[PDB]
């Protein structure tokens, strides 16, 4: 007698916290995708995924800082958000 | 930096 | 524990990238989201995925390729990996010519709704606007 | 120069997927507290918040499913929600 | 430089907010077995070493009040923060014993730019309520 | 079991 829900084992990673704006850079490309690629580029043979993306909200939250002459736009940060619905460990190796 |  | 990944494919990565949108849009064309897709693929070549770039998707294209693919037969494949590269809003993925909920496009992997990956991860990576509030920071 | 976004830091594990039902058994409490607590008693020495969470989200999911009188309302499964914006790992000592 | 500093004097506080009985105005049954569920956190963050203050049946300003007050403490002992809600609830909302509050309200309080001493550290939010009324029929393995 |  077993069954799972029928939205288990699903990951949302999100680029941007529910509400905000997420930022693309024009010649670099969005922070989030640079900063996803780069961590599992470094880490995908190391550490589960979950860790992989908390590297990703590290790196997004702290190296990276909107720049613009509109004043209402420079100057702004921007953390992702991990959503998971997994039910075990994700390891790409 | 341009607003997604 | 950890989920089984030693299936003989690692699964699909599924990249669907909206730079240019229609005229009742009015929305910039996102510059520099090549730079992300094609960031993504080798990204993804080297994690051994099969990568699929689609470029440029009405938001019926994009239902429709993602009904495709959760028909497909995931039998021999770990996971299953979507991409969204585009505009948005709370709950929302913009396709050349509006929008999409993100419910409809995920609903098709439902594990009742896509047997050859239940129990198996999905991972929708999303690079979209949810909003437009914005974060000042602080220390 | 060294900004961190706001919204950064904050970790929200929901006790079930956006839209869903939660479910609370009338005498044991609620699937996920049970869960959460027994799941931080075994491991909360051992390992990190997030892979805590994510055996908190597999015993919810593999070992509830609900009792009902009421047909409508029976047979239910219930899958938890982590949300990070955390932007390390998180360990209990 | 991975992971949060957890040794401060103290791991921080752990707030419960237990909600059991409803003004009958709201239509919301009593809910049963959630002392059982307070109790567990409760003695679960004992042993995790947080100073755990419970709190039961609060109206909506109530949690509100608690929550600013709780957010102008001086955390700079800390290491982290806990919240623990146990409710009913829709989408983004948590009720008090006469009605909703939402959650991002409560939330606010905590933001790095509001609670200084606390920007830089975990703030956990446990969250037992319903977001909404679909139900997960579920699939045979 | 009863939803919440």
């Amino acid at each position: 007698c077993h069954k799972i829900p029928v939205e288990a084992d699903f990951l949302y990673a999100y680029s941007t916290a529910p509400g905000y704006y997420s930022w693309r850079n024009s010649k670099d490309g969005s922070w989030f995708i640079q900063s996803l690629c780069a961590m599992l580029k470094q880490y995908a043979d190391k550490l589960e995924f979950m860790h992989i993306l908390t590297r990703v909200n590290r790196k997004v939250a702290t190296e990276f800082e909107s720049f613009s002459f509109d004043a209402t736009f420079h100057a702004k940060k921007q953390i992702p958000c991990i959503v998971s619905m997994l039910t075990k460990e994700l390891y790409f190796y | 930096d341009v607003p997604d | 524990n950890s989920y089984k990944m030693d299936y003989p494919e690692m699964g699909l990565c599924i990249i669907i990238n909206n730079k240019n949108f229609h005229k009742s849009t009015g929305m910039t064309s996102r510059s520099g989201t090549d730079v992300d897709a094609a960031n993504l693929r080798e990204t993804f070549r080297n994690l051994k995925y099969e990568v699929r770039n689609k470029n440029d998707l009405t938001r019926e294209e994009i239902v429709e390729l993602m009904r495709d693919v959760s028909k497909e037969d995931h039998s021999k494949r770990s996971s299953f990996v979507c991409v969204l590269l585009s505009h948005g809003e709370e709950g929302i993925i913009f396709g050349t010519n509006g929008p999409v909920d993100l419910k409809k496009i995920t609903n098709f992997f439902r594990g009742d709704r896509c047997r050859s990956l239940t129990g198996k991860p999905k991972l929708f990576i999303i690079q979209a606007c949810r909003g437009t509030e914005l974060d000042c920071g602080i220390e």
